[PDB]
């Protein structure tokens, strides 16, 4: 039980660090936001 | 100024509210344009 608890705690801490240090993890949500903004801005530019 | 009026500047017809601007226009520049290339700022006659 103690070994499993220690492994779980270490894994959770390591996931926190990996998310804090990897910028491309949130790429899907960032791409959703970017796609919406780009489509709306292109629609705005099209008026010219 | 500061009221919704329909203006006319040397044939530039439009409707909007006129306020002061901090756009440091160049002496040869007369009016500005936004991203959609619609008129955004204008230099009025008889007052510069």
């Amino acid at each position: 039980q103690k070994l499993i608890a220690n492994q779980f705690n270490s894994a959770i801490g390591k996931i926190q660090d990996s998310l804090s240090s990897t910028p491309s993890a949130l790429g899907k949500l960032q791409d959703v936001v970017n796609h919406n903004a780009q489509a709306l801005n292109t629609l705005v530019k099209q008026l010219s | 100024k500061n009221k919704c009026v329909n203006f006319n500047f040397n044939g530039l017809k439009g409707t909007g509210v006129l306020t002061e601007s901090n756009k440091k226009f160049l002496p040869f520049q007369q009016f500005g344009r936004d991203i959609a290339d619609t008129t955004d700022a204008v230099r009025d006659p008889q007052t510069l």
